[PDB]
């Protein structure tokens, strides 16, 4: 099945990276930062400029080309709205291992038969869209966030938003504990890559102590991922998990920039999420600013410092 | 966006929806005329606003109640006189009401019985689904705490499309019962190709019910629409009656800016939806009230910080104003340095409580500092929080 593909999150410094999209203007500055910072980006697609060169890389005409002359195992796209789904499903029809999708403002109902796509195969895995990425500190960064203030360490972190895991990684590297791996799911309704995927991979990563989830308001994931920790974090050798979740202020009924942050028919609210994360042994810190002190008392209490 | 209830049933009726027959109109003689061509035993008037409530509604005309039956088409036509160009107050409209351009004449019919059916993408299934209740005319969420036995549910898949069986069988749990169970099915497959065709997020039929004369009829309805689909919807987002809007969200949405306003005093505006959400609930927190939600997306564009300015400065509300941004490359004194231009230019009045990491916040500090504005630099988000609370009276 589909969660097979899971073990595809983990990047690492063998990670081979194409850029779909990769002459736009996003795509060509963040492959810029990209290879200023070291990272494998081996090449990238637009449709009918293959055989151009762009940043002293190859371009190719499809994922296919590119994956069989580069030997890419990641693949991110820069591709806009109207022809991202698209995009998505060529590096899944070529069997991309981990494809990071950036792009902000797919159709949901495309994203809904992208999915029906991935659900049926394990190739490759989905994070995104409209996310951030994902990054490995010091091993292999793809994406948008900033590789400077990440340093390597003991912090699994995944999350809805890029900007609160920023905040989360600066906490964490401020008392000295660093992450092992974070994966932005990103903000929209219908994805690629949910809490449980990453949370499978978290407890079973050696690298991995401790954890941090980052939710928000709308959909029933967090949920999910509380009733999963009941059930596959209870016991002995479990890791301590904290969370915050953002939207206790926000009105129902309305989509809070993201498109799957809203509150629909009475479901989605943030209360409810905090209370099932906790139920399930989850320390929720009430407010953003306090993520890495939290989860720094929770490696006190289990003797797991110095 | 939102769509005028004569909006929202002409698309549903183009796509072969039954809904009750109508024409609108813009004056009062088109109103007569419009119900002298219905031929209908009774006759309804209905003026056409976004707001509820328009039952016990009253118009700066004196007349009492935005919804009207009549047997006489020149009563439709007198009535109508006293609603167009007035404006409508209900409950749920400012106490100023709103202009009444247009009235629907439609033809009254009964409802035998009533039911509740909706489509949507399930988030926990990936696919659309059908949920349906056998309990109309109330509140979904009401009959789910009630009744959750009288909640059923569908699940479509996307590709294959919806089936007969999945019809038929929905129809019967709605208590449908012989050639109208046939009929609802139909209906119900209609509305899901509907779904599909305009990118809804949401078809809520309600109620979704038979006349005495044997018909399955869309009595009243409300559609929601996926905003990233506007590429490909132009012809039903230029429908979009923005009149009922708060004015600063139609002019940030004018700047691709997402903001929801809130009731507080506290403004606030972030590079991110999700810390965008958690300042509203830092403010909070710390015992404050924000004003509003304000995301400008990830990443750092001097323009978008300069227009959120422009935004809030405009909104007598706001007593102070929270910025949290994280500069990425960008130098944040080029950053701090726009801001304190558009502070200038846009003429801040209330004091502003500024959180910015990247390279080079100290020089950004101090030119806040040096600005002879009133401005201050926070160290981090709860600073801020404490901050912002503490500068307002
Ligand atoms: C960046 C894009 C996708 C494209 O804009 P541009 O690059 O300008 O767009 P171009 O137009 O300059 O460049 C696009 C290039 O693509 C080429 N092409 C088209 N089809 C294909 C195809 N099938 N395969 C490959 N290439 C193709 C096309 O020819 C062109 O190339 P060419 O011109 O022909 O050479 C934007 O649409 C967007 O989506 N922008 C927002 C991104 C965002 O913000 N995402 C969320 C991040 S997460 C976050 O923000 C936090 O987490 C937050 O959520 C929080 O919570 O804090």
């Amino acid at each position: 099945s589909y969660t097979a593909s899971r073990q595809h999150l983990y990047v690492d410094k063998n990670t081979k990276i194409i850029c779909q999209g990769f002459t736009g203007k996003q795509g060509t500055f963040h492959s810029q930062q990209a290879l200023e910072y070291g990272t494998k980006l081996v090449g990238g697609t637009t449709p009918g400029k293959g055989g151009q060169t762009h940043l002293g890389l190859p371009v190719f005409n499809t994922v296919k080309e590119a994956k069989e002359q580069t030997g890419a195992t990641a693949s991110v796209i820069y591709v806009p709205p109207p022809f991202a789904a698209a995009a998505i499903n060529e590096a899944i029809e070529a069997e991309i291992p981990l494809v990071v999708c950036i792009t902000e403002g797919i159709p949901q109902q495309d994203m809904v038969r992208v999915k029906h796509k991935l659900l049926r195969q394990e190739k490759t895995r989905l994070i995104g869209p409209n996310c951030p990425g994902v990054i490995n500190p010091g091993e292999c960064k793809i994406g948008i966030m900033p590789g400077h203030i990440h340093k390597k360490g003991r912090i699994g972190i995944v999350s809805r938003s890029g900007t609160l895991t920023y905040e989360a990684v600066h906490q964490t590297t401020q008392v000295g504990l660093g992450q092992s791996l974070c994966v932005g799911i990103g903000g929209d309704p219908f994805n690629g890559t949910d809490f449980i995927d990453c949370l499978e991979i978290f407890l079973n990563d050696s690298a991995t102590e401790g954890i941090i989830l980052i939710g928000e308001i709308g959909g029933n994931a967090e949920e999910n991922a509380a009733e999963f920790l009941k059930q596959h974090n209870s016991g002995p050798n479990s890791k301590p998990v904290v969370s915050f979740i953002a939207g206790l202020t926000a009105p129902p009924g309305r989509r809070m920039g993201h498109a799957g942050a809203i509150i629909a028919g009475g479901k989605g609210g943030a209360k409810e999420k905090i209370s099932a994360l906790q139920s399930a042994g989850v320390v929720v810190s009430m407010s953003p600013a306090q993520l890495g002190t939290t989860i720094y008392k929770e490696f006190e209490k289990r003797k797991m410092l110095e | 966006m939102n769509l005028q209830e004569y909006q929202s049933k002409k698309l549903m009726s183009d796509n072969g929806v039954r809904v009750q027959r109508f024409f609108v109109a813009d004056t009062a003689n088109e109103a007569l005329e419009a119900a002298k061509r219905l031929n209908a035993k009774e006759i309804v008037l209905k003026a056409q606003i976004l707001a509820g409530g328009r039952g016990k509604g009253v118009f700066n005309s004196g007349l009492k109640g935005g919804v009207h039956l009549t047997k006489d088409p020149n009563v439709v036509g007198q009535l109508a006189k006293q609603m167009i160009g007035y404006n409508l107050a209900t409950k749920q409209t400012p106490k100023e009401g709103v202009k009444v351009n247009k009235v629907m004449v439609a033809e009254a019919l009964d409802i035998s019985r009533e039911t509740y059916l909706a489509i949507l993408m399930d988030r926990s299934c990936n696919g659309p689904v059908l949920v349906g209740s056998p309990q109309g005319g109330v509140d979904i969420e009401e009959v789910a705490a009630s009744n959750p036995e009288l909640i059923f549910k569908e699940q479509i898949d996307i590709f294959e499309g919806i089936k007969d069986s999945q019809a038929q069988r929905m129809a019967e749990n709605l208590g449908f019962v012989g050639p109208l169970k046939s009929q609802a099915a139909d209906q119900i497959t209609k509305l899901y190709n509907l779904f599909l065709k305009i990118d809804a997020t949401q078809v809520e039929v309600n109620p979704f019910g038979e006349t005495p004369e044997g018909q399955v009829v869309c009595f009243d309805a409300k559609i929601n629409f996926d905003d990233n689909a506007e590429f490909r919807q132009k012809d039903i987002f230029a429908m979009d009656d923005k009149s009922e809007n708060e004015p600063i969200e139609n002019e940030a949405a004018k700047y691709d800016l997402k903001y929801i306003g809130l009731d507080g005093n506290i403004a606030c505006f972030v590079n991110g939806a999700g810390l965008a959400m958690a300042t509203c609930d830092i403010i909070f927190l710390n015992g404050g009230k924000p004003a509003n939600f304000l995301d400008l997306g990830g990443g750092v564009k001097e323009a978008q910080v300069y227009q959120a300015f422009k935004l809030l400065t405009a909104d007598p509300k706001v007593e102070a104003i929270l910025v949290n941004i994280f500069g990425g490359i960008v130098n944040c004194a080029i950053i701090a340095n726009g801001i304190t231009k558009a502070c200038r230019e846009l003429e801040l009045k209330v004091p502003l409580v500024v959180r910015l990491e990247g390279t080079n916040v100290q020089e950004a500090q101090k030119i806040l500092n040096n600005s002879g504005l009133p401005i201050t630099s926070a160290i981090d988000l709860e600073d801020a929080a404490k901050k912002a609370v503490a500068s307002v009276a």
